[PDB]
């Protein structure tokens, strides 16, 4: 729609983009955890 | 709001810049 709202949205979308990688990094960093000695 | 969702913005870039730096130091 209008252009406040598609600012609105855009950063809804990054936050959104940002926890699947937090959560990504994590589980990547446990398992790493886990191959480690 | 367009705040509320920079600030929010800000700490989990923030919160994924330590965790990237956490993945480089299991190398490390």
């Amino acid at each position: 729609g209008s252009e406040g709202k598609r600012l609105t949205d855009q950063l809804r979308w990054k936050i959104m983009s940002l926890k699947m990688r937090i959560e990504q990094l994590k589980q990547t960093i446990s398992k790493l955890n886990e191959e480690m000695k | 709001e367009a705040a509320a969702l920079r600030a929010e913005l800000r700490d989990l870039e923030l919160e994924e810049a330590r965790l990237v730096q956490e993945l480089e130091d299991v190398d490390r």
